């Protein structure tokens, strides 16, 4: 139900941010 | 030559590359933006000539992988320094442009002996069948060797071609002469390699284990490198002709 | 934990989802040829005709083992990887501190041509090499059959009697005691020395302590089994001078550690 | 069965660096330094092939000259390994490369003496 | 007295492990070797580039080393086990060299088999014997303890005997069965990916048991 | 050239001196394969006084363990003849 | 063909990124289950299209390696541990027939030797525990003593009996009627009437035993096994 390891969940959010925000620097570049 | 066998071996690979870049920055903003002259140019040429002869000569006597690869290294400097001694815009370029390829034909040969280093690769006779215990890996070391000969089309045949013509125009027929023998010699100890890892059929093998993604990732982007080089060399010629202008305009 | 956690959770969901999707299309693609792998159905002891195996608390039974029907293992014994011991027709008794390698057949017959039909009976302190057949006959204790020996129906190992690796004992032969038996047909060859049995003694006792190790390996639960795989990948190499920069001393863990009475010495 | 391994084992003895006499056993056909690895006598991971371009004397013996006689003379490039490996530059007469003798069945009882081992295992 | 165990387990739905480490002695298996799925691996062996095991072998290196070298084969049923010690006095590590053919049903203790050999199905080599470089034993051979097969030559019988002394052709063939056994095994080792789906199974094998 | 052991001739003269002019062995029984017990009349206290003395003369200690083979004067020569530690 | 093998390579690339997938997801939730060691055994596997055929009324035991073109006929049984390959050709097994325990039946690997001959095992075939057949034929009726090796090419006709422990050698033909044994395989005696009787029986009786482990083994996996593997300390 839910992933405990928050660790875990903080390096998954840093993936998303950087493949995100990898998008958008092409896009507005 | 005893410091490069005796370190451990990233750091003979680390000191094969960066501090020659650079020495080299700093050689060329001393001297060629300074002003003794001829007497200086004259230093490098007989250091050149020096550098070229003994590199093949010890080169040739060696049975262990990392002495042949510094000794291989005095060598090009010796060929890179020709460059420098002749004091002209194209001698400033050919110098950067054959630092540039040794730099990464000495990044895929070490990358290739640290692979080997996993085993404990020592002499050269311990390549003996590799070709069949590690085709890619034979082929791949093969084109370092002849690309280190200078044989084209591969990346290495440029700085035996700027060194026979800075030799034919400012007339050093000597030079010429002292670079067609050690070429030849340098061939001969480098194919020596390849005859070792082809050719020889001995009666105890040694299994490598192989590389990890990093080495080979390296291995395979130098390889296409060295291979390819001379279909599109028209980037490294122009950065290297602005380099060499840039140092005094 | 948290929304967080739901929120990834979810995700993982989806990704999960799409991946098997995603197999299932590439197996639509391969023309459904190939057969899938399953749960593993081989059972190491089953019943057959209302018989069930009778095996000691201490005996190694290797999982890929197959013992099968009325047969009796006693104590300190073991069965190798790949043995077959199909007790169905009859009744294979085996008794203590015996040895059954790797890949051996152990059969029993219901009735035979001639004769009166008898059980397969393993004694005490009994070595059997690897990939034997032995087929309704009796082996006494302290005995030693040899790798890839074959026993027909009838035969009689006698105590303290060997038969040689690759011997074709044919039926209701009798191997009398002090002797090696050897050949296709089997025959005398000569008189085991008192050093070949106390070779067969401790053939007998090195089995027992190598079955304690094996069995102790093949019992342990995927939680020990992913813990020894990260403790034997950290101790699988050392540098010992950063320790002792460092001060300190790495010790290996005991549960990499074999027993004594395992090891070459 | 008509051809045993013992038709080829030749019995030798080891002195090691601490001096004691040490019975060790090899085929006739190999080398002595595949006999000396046979029991660790010298560290095999430190000679892992039998051939002069893959050695830096890690393989050296000394052997007293009744049975040096009954060995082929050293070549040339024996006798410049074993030199340059000297740590004095000293060609020692008693010195023989173990990786260049081959075991025979008229070296049965042959004595030999194993030095302290050289460092072999480069950065 | 036969006093059983109630928790022994009946029925492992894992089934024989393939790789059993015996303490710190792992079994080593190069990237590019088949190992048969069915195959057991025990303790001190080694399995080199380009060899292949085969359904139902079964390596045991618990007393010793086992190596089966570059490009050689055990085939199927094959039992290699090796001992503390050799009656020759040799190291009793079992060694099979490379472009070595082990035929199906072959045990095999504490041998040496020197690089370009044949050995016959259903053979037996035995404790501290040795097959020397370019031999041939026929099927059903039986290698007694400490004998040696000499090099160049084709051996059979119970126990083995000499033959007839190879050719040259023939011995020139025995690199090139091992390379046609290895071109066969790469079929089998495409048919894997590097997971299996089982895992899948047993998840939901759990969720019917809540 | 540096060599590593002593010379088997020169080895044999100094074996055969010190058991010579021991205490109680007369220079006529002496040979190069003489035995001590048998063929000296030397009990064992005094062959091992002989065997200590070989230590001394070539300046290294012979294993205890090994000292038992050593009973006339050809095992003696052919062991310190060999010993790399003999000087 | 080619272009079915071409789409079977391309279907294990979409397959190898379907898992991947499914582990990542599985690695989000904190999941390992999947780094479990669970055996990769087949019972049946196929190379490619070739495939095991086997009769819906035939006993194979789960142990058993049935690899490649294999056929299995009615009433036939497959015991424990057995190996049969068929790859570089065809291993075909008639109805009634009993290959038992820890034998295997396999062809040449490799066309080194010549073309590869198929295994043909004919109808009440009596296979004995552990022995060897490669590359040869069997015909109806027959006995094959078990520990004995048959090689390629080798025919053993109706009624022929080869003798536990027997290495019959490349090409011989056993005939009709006949006993051979040893190694190398020789004609010891004529087969007695009773022993082609006892033949008959036995192979009825093997079918017999087969439907009755068939029974045994189709058994539903117990549950209390399982949750004792699982909640092991
Ligand atoms: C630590 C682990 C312990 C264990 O569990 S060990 C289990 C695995 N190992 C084994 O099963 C192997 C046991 N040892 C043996 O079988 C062995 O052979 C054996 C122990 C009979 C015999 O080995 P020997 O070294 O003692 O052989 P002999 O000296 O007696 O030779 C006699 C004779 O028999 C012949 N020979 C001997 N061996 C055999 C055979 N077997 N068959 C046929 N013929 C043979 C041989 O040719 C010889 O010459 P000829 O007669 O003139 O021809
Ligand atoms: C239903 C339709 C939706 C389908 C979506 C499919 C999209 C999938 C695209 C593939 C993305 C591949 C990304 C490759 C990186 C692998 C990330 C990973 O492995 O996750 C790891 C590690 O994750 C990270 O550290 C950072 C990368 C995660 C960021 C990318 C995750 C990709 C899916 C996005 C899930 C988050 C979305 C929601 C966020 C709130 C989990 O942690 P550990 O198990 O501890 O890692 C062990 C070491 N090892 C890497 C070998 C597995
Ligand atoms: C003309 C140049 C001047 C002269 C120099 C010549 C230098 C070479 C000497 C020639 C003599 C003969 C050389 C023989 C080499 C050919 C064999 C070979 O290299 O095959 C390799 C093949 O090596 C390669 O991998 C080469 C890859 C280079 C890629 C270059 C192509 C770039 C675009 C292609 C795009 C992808 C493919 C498109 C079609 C699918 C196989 O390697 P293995 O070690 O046998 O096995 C590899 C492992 N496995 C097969 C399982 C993957
Ligand atoms: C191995 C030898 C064989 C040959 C080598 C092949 C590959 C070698 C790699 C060479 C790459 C050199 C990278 C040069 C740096 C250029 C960065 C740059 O100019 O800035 C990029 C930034 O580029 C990136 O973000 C990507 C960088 C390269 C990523 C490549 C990934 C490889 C990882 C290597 C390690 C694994 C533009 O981003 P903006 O911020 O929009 O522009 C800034 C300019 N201005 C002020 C005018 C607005
Ligand atoms: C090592 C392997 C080589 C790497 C592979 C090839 C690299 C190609 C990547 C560049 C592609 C896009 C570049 C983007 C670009 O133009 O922006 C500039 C970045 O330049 C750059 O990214 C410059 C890259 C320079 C590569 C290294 C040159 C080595 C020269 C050899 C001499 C060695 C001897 C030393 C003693 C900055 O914009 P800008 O153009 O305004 O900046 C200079 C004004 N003047
Ligand atoms: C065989 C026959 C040839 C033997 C050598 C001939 C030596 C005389 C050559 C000579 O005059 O050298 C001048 C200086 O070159 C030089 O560079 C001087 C000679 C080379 C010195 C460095 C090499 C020494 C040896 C290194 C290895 C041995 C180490 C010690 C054991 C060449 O005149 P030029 O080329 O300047 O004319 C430029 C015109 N535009
Ligand atoms: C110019 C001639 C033609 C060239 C061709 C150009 C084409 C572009 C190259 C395309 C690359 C194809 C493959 C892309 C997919 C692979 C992605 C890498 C996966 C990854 O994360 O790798 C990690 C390791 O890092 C790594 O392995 C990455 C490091 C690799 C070294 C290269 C970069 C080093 C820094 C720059 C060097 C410049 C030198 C020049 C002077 C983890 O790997 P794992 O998960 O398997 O675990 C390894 C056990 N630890
Ligand atoms: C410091 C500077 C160092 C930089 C190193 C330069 C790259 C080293 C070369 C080794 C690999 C490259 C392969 C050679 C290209 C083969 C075909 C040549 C060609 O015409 O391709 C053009 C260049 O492609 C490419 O861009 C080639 C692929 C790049 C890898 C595309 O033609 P175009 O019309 O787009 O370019 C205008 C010029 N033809
Ligand atoms: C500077 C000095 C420092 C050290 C001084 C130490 C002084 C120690 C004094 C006491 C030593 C002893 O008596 S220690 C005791 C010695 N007593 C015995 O051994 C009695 C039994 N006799 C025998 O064994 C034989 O008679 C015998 C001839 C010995 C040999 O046997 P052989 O006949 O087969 O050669
Ligand atoms: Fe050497
Ligand atoms: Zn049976």
């Amino acid at each position: 139900k839910v992933s405990e390891d928050k660790n875990r969940n903080y390096a998954v959010v840093a993936g998303v941010v950087a493949i995100v925000g990898s998008i958008g620097w092409y896009l507005k570049a | 030559p005893d410091i490069y066998e005796g370190s451990p071996t990233p750091v003979t690979a680390f000191l094969s590359i960066a501090p020659k870049i650079s020495i080299f920055a700093n050689i060329l903003r001393v001297f060629i933006y300074g002003s003794y002259g001829a007497t200086l140019q004259q230093i490098f040429f007989f250091c050149s000539i020096a550098s070229m002869i003994l590199g093949a000569l010890a080169a040739m006597a060696q049975t262990k992988v990392k002495r042949l690869l510094a000794y291989s290294s005095i060598g090009h400097v010796g060929y890179i320094c020709i460059g420098f001694s002749c004091g002209t815009i194209e001698g400033i370029q050919s110098l950067l442009i054959g630092i540039f390829i040794y730099a990464l034909m000495t990044m895929d040969a070490f990358a290739i002996v640290l692979a080997l280093r996993q085993t404990r690769v020592k002499y050269i006779a311990d390549l003996g069948a590799l070709a069949k215990t590690n085709p890619i890996l034979a082929i791949t070391f093969s084109i370092t060797m002849f690309s280190y000969a200078g044989i084209p089309p591969l990346a290495g045949f440029c700085s035996k071609f700027y060194l026979f013509f800075a030799a034919l125009g400012c007339g050093a027929y000597f030079l010429a002469l002292v670079g067609v023998v050690t070429s030849v010699i340098g061939c001969f100890y480098y194919i020596r390699l390849v005859k070792r890892m082809f050719f020889d059929t001995p009666r105890t093998w040694i299994l490598y284990e192989p590389m990890d993604r990093n080495k080979s990732l390296l291995l395979a982007m130098t390889s296409f490198f060295i291979t390819l080089f001379l279909l599109y060399p028209s980037p490294l010629f122009s950065v290297t002709h602005q380099m060499a202008l840039s140092l005094y305009l | 934990m948290g929304t967080l956690g739901r929120a990834i959770y979810t995700v993982g969901n989806w990704i999960r989802g799409t991946g098997q999707a995603l197999d299932r299309v590439g197996s639509l693609l391969q023309g459904s040829h190939r057969i899938e792998e399953h749960l593993s159905r081989h059972r190491t002891l089953m019943n057959v005709f209302d018989k069930s195996p009778l095996v000691d608390k201490d005996v190694f039974v290797a999982p890929s083992a197959s013992v099968i029907g009325d047969v009796q293992i006693g104590k300190g014994s073991s069965i190798w990887y790949g043995c077959v011991l199909r007790g169905d027709v009859n009744n294979i008794s085996v008794g203590s501190g015996t040895n059954i390698q790797d890949n051996t057949l152990v059969h029993v017959a219901k009735t035979n041509i001639s004769g009166k039909v008898l059980p397969t009976l393993i004694g005490d302190n009994v070595t059997v090499g690897h990939s034997a057949v032995i087929h309704g006959c009796t082996v006494e204790d302290d005995a030693f059959v040899g790798m890839g020996a074959t026993l027909l129906d009838g035969v009689v190992v006698e105590k303290h009697a060997m038969v040689a690796a690759g011997s074709l004992v044919k039926q209701n032969t009798r191997i009398p005691s002090g002797e090696v038996w050897g050949g296709n047909p089997a025959k005398f060859m000569r008189k085991l020395t008192d050093e070949e049995i106390v070779y067969i003694s401790q053939s007998a006792k090195n089995y027992i302590n190598l079955a304690q190790i094996h069995a102790s390996e093949n019992s342990k639960s995927f939680e020990q089994i992913e813990v020894e795989r990260a403790l034997r990948k950290k101790y699988a190499r050392k540098d010992e001078d950063y320790d002792s920069m460092l001060g300190i001393t790495r010790e290996t863990p005991p549960e990499l550690i074999l027993p004594d009475n395992v090891l070459p010495g | 069965g008509s051809k045993k391994v013992s038709d080829r084992i030749v019995k030798l003895s080891a002195i090691d660096p601490d001096g004691y006499k040490q019975d060790i056993i090899g085929l006739s056909g190999q080398t002595l330094l595949r006999a000396l690895t046979h029991t660790g006598l010298i560290d095999p991971a430190s000679h892992r092939l039998d051939d002069i371009e893959a050695c830096s004397a890690e393989c050296e013996v000394q052997i007293a000259e009744e049975w040096l006689e009954k060995l082929p003379p050293r070549t040339y490039d024996e006798e410049y390994v074993l030199k340059r490996s000297s740590r004095s530059r000293i060609l020692n007469k008693h010195s023989r490369l173990g990786c260049q003798v081959v075991l025979t069945q008229e070296l049965q009882g042959m004595v030999v003496a194993v030095p302290e081992a050289k460092p072999w295992d480069i950065p | 007295q036969v006093t059983p165990s109630p928790d022994r387990v009946k029925w492992d739905y894992r089934g024989q492990r393939q790789i059993i480490p015996l303490g710190q002695w792992l079994p080593k298996v190069a990237v590019d070797a088949y190992v048969a799925p069915n195959v057991v691996l025990a303790g001190q062996v080694t399995v080199w580039d380009g060899s292949s095991v085969w359904n139902g072998a079964v390596l045991r290196g618990d007393l010793n080393k086992i190596t089966v070298g570059f490009c050689s084969n055990v085939q199927e049923r094959c039992v290699v086990h090796a001992a503390w010690s050799s009656p020759t006095g040799l190291p009793a590590q079992t060694l099979i060299d490379r472009y070595v053919t082990v035929g199906a049903y072959s045990l095999l203790r504490s041998c040496t088999i020197e690089p370009e050999c044949i050995i016959g199905q259903h053979s037996i080599l035995m404790e501290g014997s040795l097959v020397e470089t370019r031999s041939i034993l026929e099927a059903g051979s039986v290698l007694p303890p400490g004998r040696r097969i000499p090099s160049g030559e084709l051996w059979g019988g119970n126990p083995a005997r000499f033959i007839r002394t190879l050719t040259n052709e023939e011995t020139l063939e025995i690199p090139k069965l091992a390379v046609a056994i290895n071109h066969l095994s790469g079929d089998y080792f495409s048919e894997f990916l590097p997971y299996s789906t089982i895992y899948l199974e047993v998840e939901k094998f759990k969720k019917s048991l809540g | 050239v540096r060599g590593s052991f002593l010379d088997k001739s020169e080895v044999t003269d100094r074996v055969l001196s010190v058991v010579k002019n021991f205490q109680k062995v007369d220079p006529s029984k002496v040979t190069p394969k003489a035995n001590f017990q048998n063929d000296l009349g030397l009990d064992s206290l005094d062959s091992v006084e002989v065997v200590m003395a070989l230590e001394e003369e070539f300046g290294f200690e012979i294993p205890d363990n090994e000292a038992d083979k050593i009973q006339s004067i050809d095992l003696a020569v052919d062991f310190i003849a060999s010993h790399p530690q003999a000087k | 063909g080619t272009l079915g093998r071409a789409f079977y390579s391309v279907g294990f690339w979409i397959r190898e990124t379907g898992q991947a997938l499914d582990r990542l997801g599985c690695r989000l939730q904190g999941k390992n289950y999947f780094r479990e060691q669970l055996s990769r055994h087949r019972t049946l596997m196929n190379v490619f299209d070739k495939a095991p055929i086997v009769d819906k009324e035939a006993f194979v035991a789960p142990s058993a390696s049935v690899i490649g073109d294999v056929h299995i006929g009615r009433g036939s049984s497959i015991w424990y541990g057995c190996v049969l390959r068929g790859d570089v050709n065809t291993v075909s097994v008639g109805s009634g027939t009993n290959i038992q325990d820890n034998s295997l039946v396999h062809v040449a690997k490799s066309n080194l030797s010549g073309k590869v001959h198929p295994t043909i095992i004919g109808d009440n075939v009596t296979i004995g525990h552990s022995a060897v057949l490669h590359g040869c034929t069997v015909e109806d009726e027959t006995f094959i003593g078990m520990g004995a090796t048959l090689l390629d090419g080798v025919v053993v006709e109706k009624h022929g009996m080869v003798a536990a422990g027997a290495l019959v050698r490349q090409n011989t033909r056993i005939p009709s009627g006949e006993v051979w044994g040893g190694n190398p395989a020789r004609f010891l005696r004529k087969l007695t009437d009773e022993e082609i009787a006892f033949i008959s029986q036995s192979a009825t009786n093997y079918s017999n035993l087969a439907q009755a482990h068939a029974a045994e083994n189709a058994k539903p996996l117990n549950v209390i096994e399982f949750e004792k593997v699982l909640r092991k300390k």
